[PDB]
């Protein structure tokens, strides 16, 4: 059941494809959610241009979070 | 410790597959499992964000399971009836020992459902024990037996009072009906112990919908007495009594749980930790053959009624209503599937 993980995983980066999908995710974990996602995403094994595509979405995140809980 | 990291470490818990839940389900009440666990860690003033992993062990992976599979059998019992039909309150019934968190346990569950809109109430089978004239005069008539001298082994619980008990209880469906709940005081001349003055007694108004009832002793079964002579010649009038039992309580607990543990010597352990702390701490503790002659003493029913409970099961039990909780030595659930 690490597949269940997997698509938690990636389904969590379609659950962030909306900047009005945001409010209750960016309560913990922090801006760096999607940046620690993509870290157990890669040590589960993923592929090297989904590495690149998850490393933007991911820095994006990172900005609308600066951009609402930032100082 | 982040959102999904826990979310990883409930998944992996001992008891996610057998209350039922599945990862999907697990992701879409992530949040009542984060406000759950906020409740919980301020309920002992623990911190969330420091908490070691015993702490984390039992509030994701021991409290909160058992409090989802609790609520769900409320749910599923409330669901049998049309609207105006009253709703008789739900028993859940604990089976564990001593001393295992059995105690702690229900004063985590009971703390949830009263935030979550289940009146709770509490009621330990000790609650019941015989007043002590009447333990007195149960020693008398056994005054060769020493396990019932004192409390605890079958025959020191008043059945009549107790069946009355429970009988009140269940028609709390109403707002107005109440029924006080009877305390046991412990510590009442020297340390023997008395039943607490009933103007003393918590009191629960309103419809009640679930009732936790826990004891070192429920589900036990009555063995065929050669079971019985073989493991104590003292328990066969203890023996004889628990045939009264299987039918003032295995009829009115419907859900059960039953924390099993590995062996039953633990007990004196997780006993003598404790004395020992307070001793450390230098507080009014028991002495080491003090402790020893108290675990020792209620040792001859474990070693006689635990078997049964692992070999078939509870008595007024049906097997999809019941969970089963294996603790390690640390009073946490094991990954015994």
């Amino acid at each position: 059941s690490k597949e269940a993980t997997r698509k938690y995983y990636l389904d969590l980066f379609k659950r962030a494809d909306f900047t009005a999908n945001l409010p209750k995710l960016a309560k913990k974990g922090g801006p760096d959610r999607l940046n620690d996602a993509l870290k157990k995403l890669r040590k589960a094994g993923i592929s090297e241009e989904k590495f690149a595509e998850l490393k933007g979405a991911a820095a994006k995140y990172a900005d609308d979070w600066y951009r609402i809980y930032g100082k | 410790s982040s959102v999904d990291d826990m979310y990883d470490f409930i998944c992996s818990g001992p008891l996610i597959s057998k209350i039922g839940l599945t990862p999907e389900k697990v992701a879409e009440s992530i949040d009542e499992w984060i406000e759950y666990g906020l409740r919980l860690c301020r309920l002992f003033q623990l911190n969330q964000l420091s908490l070691n992993e015993a702490q984390k062990i039992r509030i994701y992976h021991y409290y909160i399971p058992v409090f989802m599979w609790c609520e769900q059998e409320i749910s599923q019992h409330s669901s049998k009836f049309k609207e105006e039909e009253e709703i008789p309150p739900l028993v859940i019934g604990f089976s564990a020992p001593q001393g295992c968190g059995k105690t702690t346990l229900v004063f985590a569950l009971e703390y949830l459902f009263k935030i979550t809109g289940r009146k709770a109430a509490t009621m330990s089978i000790d609650d019941f024990y015989l007043t002590a004239e009447e333990q007195a005069k149960l020693r008398d008539s056994n005054p060769g037996n020493l396990l019932l001298e004192f409390r605890g082994n079958a025959g020191s619980h008043d059945l009549p009072f107790s069946v009355e008990t429970m009988t009140a209880l269940s028609k709390l469906t109403k707002e107005g009906v109440k029924v006080k709940l009877p305390r046991y005081d412990k510590s009442a001349y020297s340390g023997r112990g008395d039943r607490a003055d009933p103007s003393e007694w918590p009191e629960v108004e309103g419809p009640l919908p679930v009732i936790l009832f826990e004891g070192w002793m429920l589900g036990f079964k009555p063995l065929p007495p050669e079971v019985v002579k073989a493991v104590d010649p003292q328990l066969e009038t203890i023996n004889k009594n628990m045939e009264a039992y299987y039918d003032a309580w295995h009829k009115y607990v419907k859900s059960w749980i039953v924390i099993k543990i590995q062996d039953p010597s633990y007990v004196y352990q997780w006993r003598l930790q404790a004395e020992i702390a307070m001793r450390a701490d230098g507080k009014p503790g028991m002495s080491d053959e003090e402790v020893k002659d108290f675990v020792s003493r209620y040792m001859p029913a474990y070693k006689a009624y635990l078997p049964t409970l692992y070999s078939e099961g509870p008595s007024g039990s049906d097997p999809k209503h019941v969970l089963l909780i294996d603790i390690d030595e640390g009073r946490n659930p094991i990954l015994g599937c």
